[PDB]
């Protein structure tokens, strides 16, 4: 079955990056764009931004911009993160999720799927002193 | 439908070889001439001896061989030895599309 | 359905892309007459026919153009001059179970060689030569259909395969069935390229005095070109004629 | 390998009426007419009659033209036989063997053996008070 080996659990001070990693497994992994979302204890699992694994291509929500960063090993079949600066705040507890993807019809191609079908287990942080 | 002829037992071979007649009427040993001879053993059903009127099946040893027309058929059997003697049922097929079987006859080596 | 009363389902009055079915993969053989499948799309027939049944496998080279055998003599036939295509796939997955699925039977003996597209329900006993058979089966006399049995087990040639095959006439209006186009508005008295369903050529388009029967649905001129037809959007009658050309 | 299973023993007082049947298994049911033979103890064990599978519809002699009725189930690979009546005589051992059947050779093809080949090993119908 298709499966996201998500990274470890990790610490670091504020004002340090951090860099989470996921081995998407038993997959095409060319086939569906990498998502990551994330949720501070107990608070709304909101936070979106994705990669393709096609191209260098990423987005992030505003609040991330210049702040997040996103990479692919392609060959090893891994997408990493890296949160280029772990603001106290960030408490983290991330997750990584098999997102949108091409899907072609047997007729014309288009981008299908719109949707996140499965998540690894995710990771937690604790990006404080 | 009435019986084939066939006589009681045969005697005059406590080996060797002798013949059971089969002696039908036109209608079927004598039309289409597909006559057929079984064995039947004790309770067990009986095995195809003879599948067209002179040849045999596979799994038959080479003594039994069937016989004739014009006259209606028989059988000759030969080298009989103790584990063979049974019980032979002449069968045939008729004009009306129904087979019909002899009265049976009963082996008797000694 | 079995290839004896093999099934035809009409198609008609509609529209589908027919790349749907081939860009899948389980369609095994494939093959279009008088016709190229990529290009199917663009046409507009008559009138459509699906014929369904099930064959043994190496029975299905037999369901072509001219080729002949046990099966095409007896169950069904194409016609020499046919356009269409024929398809089929492997189906031992579905019509096949351990001991065997009888349920499909053919046709094994006939009097004679079928016609084209007939269809022959009859049961009824084969006597080859014989005197009156009364309707009892026996020593010349025979039962004409037989089963395929069609256990997994049985080896990949005999194995079913379902077949269908698409029947259908190219000629021009009426036509039931297209493929998928949109479509423009029109223009009338400039020199234009056209299609109708087909009918593709050339002109100026004009309103015309021609008065067509209300059934006639193209209308050809002396020299056997089309010369007049009516606009399928609006049943206008719209007369051709070709812009103007000459020597320089 | 080819072999038949004949329904067991049964019993039914006089003027009953009685079935049994004939499953058929490591062979091609469709192949062979199915015929059926028997008789009393030391009787000329020579009953004779037949159904076809390929087609229903049947063939028996003129002693029970009347008296018989035969029935094929073949998605399951068996065939039924049933006498309407209980006469005395009609006791002991009833077969059910491989007979008639189609064997199509090269361009030719037609009904080819005619000798019943394989038979089951029969039921006791005792059927007397
Ligand atoms: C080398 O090359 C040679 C060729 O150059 C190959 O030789 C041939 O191979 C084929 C296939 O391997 C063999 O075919 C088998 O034939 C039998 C039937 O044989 C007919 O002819 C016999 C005499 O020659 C006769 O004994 C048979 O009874 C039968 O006669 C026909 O049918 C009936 C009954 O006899 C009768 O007609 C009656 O006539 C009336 C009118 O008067 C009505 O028409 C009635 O309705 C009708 O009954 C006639 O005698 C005659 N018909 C006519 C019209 O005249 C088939 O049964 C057999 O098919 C079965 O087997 C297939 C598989 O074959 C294997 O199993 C069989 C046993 O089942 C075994 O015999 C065979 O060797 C093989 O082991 C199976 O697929 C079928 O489903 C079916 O179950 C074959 O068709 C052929 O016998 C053989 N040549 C000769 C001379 O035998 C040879 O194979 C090559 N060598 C190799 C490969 O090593
Ligand atoms: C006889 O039986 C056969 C088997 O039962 C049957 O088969 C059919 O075959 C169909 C295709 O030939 C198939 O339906 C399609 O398949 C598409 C692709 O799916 C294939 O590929 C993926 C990835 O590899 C597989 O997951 C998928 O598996 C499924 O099918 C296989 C067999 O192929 C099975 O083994 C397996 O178990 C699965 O069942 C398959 O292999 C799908 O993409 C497609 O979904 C689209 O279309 C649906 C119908 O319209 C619709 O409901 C969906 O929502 C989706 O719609 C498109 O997607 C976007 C969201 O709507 C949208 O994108 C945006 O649209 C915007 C519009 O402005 C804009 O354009 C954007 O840019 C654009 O991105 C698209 O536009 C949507 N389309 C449209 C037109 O708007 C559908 O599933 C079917 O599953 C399969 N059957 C089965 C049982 O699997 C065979 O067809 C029949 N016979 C006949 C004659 O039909």
């Amino acid at each position: 079955q298709v499966q996201l080996v998500q990274s470890g659990a990790e610490v670091k001070k504020p004002g340090a990056s951090v860099k989470v990693s996921c081995k998407a497994s038993g997959y095409t992994f060319t086939g569906y764009y990498m998502h990551w979302v994330r949720q501070a204890p107990g608070q709304g699992l909101e936070w979106m931004g994705w990669i393709n694994p096609n191209s260098g291509g990423t987005n992030y929500a505003q609040k991330f911009q210049g702040r997040v960063t996103m990479t692919r090993d392609t060959s090893i079949t891994t997408a990493y993160m890296e949160l280029r600066r772990l603001r106290s705040d960030d408490t983290a507890v991330y997750y990584c999720a098999r997102g949108l993807g091409v899907g072609c019809s047997g007729g014309n191609c288009y981008l299908d799927y719109y949707y996140m079908d499965v998540w690894g287990k995710g990771t937690t942080v604790t990006v404080s002193s | 439908q009435s019986a084939l002829t066939q006589p009681a037992s045969v005697s005059g071979s406590p080996g060797q070889s002798i013949t059971i007649s089969c002696t039908g009427t036109s209608s079927d040993v004598g039309g289409y001439n597909y006559v057929s001879w079984y064995q039947q053993h004790p309770g067990k059903a009986p095995k195809l001896m003879i599948y067209d009127v002179s040849k045999r099946p596979s799994g038959v040893s080479n003594r039994f061989s069937g016989s004739k027309s014009g006259n209606t058929a028989s059988l000759t059997i030969s080298g009989l030895q103790a584990e063979d003697e049974g019980d032979y049922y002449c069968s045939s097929y008729t004009s009306s599309s129904t087979w019909v079987f002899g009265g049976g006859t009963k082996l008797t080596v000694l | 359905a079995s290839v004896y009363a093999w099934n035809r389902k009409r198609i008609s009055n509609c529209v589908a892309d027919y790349s749907v079915l081939y860009n899948s993969a389980s369609f095994s053989t494939f093959k279009c007459y008088g016709v190229s499948p990529t290009k199917l799309n663009d046409l507009c027939f008559t009138n459509v026919y699906a014929d369904s049944f099930v064959i043994r496998g190496d029975e299905v080279r037999q369901i072509a153009p001219g080729q002949t055998g046990k099966i095409a003599d007896y169950n069904y036939k194409l016609p020499d001059d046919f356009t269409g295509c024929v398809i089929a796939w492997n189906s031992n997955n579905l019509d096949s179970k351990v001991g065997g699925n009888y349920n499909y039977l053919y046709r094994l003996f006939r009097k004679s060689n079928l016609k084209p597209f007939e269809r022959d329900i009859s049961t009824e006993i084969y006597q080859a030569g014989s005197t009156p058979c009364n309707g009892v089966e026996g020593f010349n006399c025979y039962f004409p259909l037989q089963s395929y049995g069609f256990q997994p087990t049985n080896g990949v040639g005999y194995q079913p395969y379902r077949v269908v095959v698409l029947s259908f006439e190219l000629l021009h209006a009426p036509a039931t069935v297209c493929g998928p186009k949109k479509s423009t508005n029109l223009v009338k008295n400039k020199c234009v390229n056209f299609n109708f369903n087909g009918l593709t050529g050339t002109g100026v388009l004009t309103e015309s005095n021609k008065k067509f029967l209300p059934f006639q649905q193209f209308g050809r001129d002396i020299a056997d070109t089309t010369d007049a037809v009516r606009d399928p959007q609006t049943l206008e009658i719209l007369d051709i004629t070709p812009c103007s050309f000459g020597g320089v």
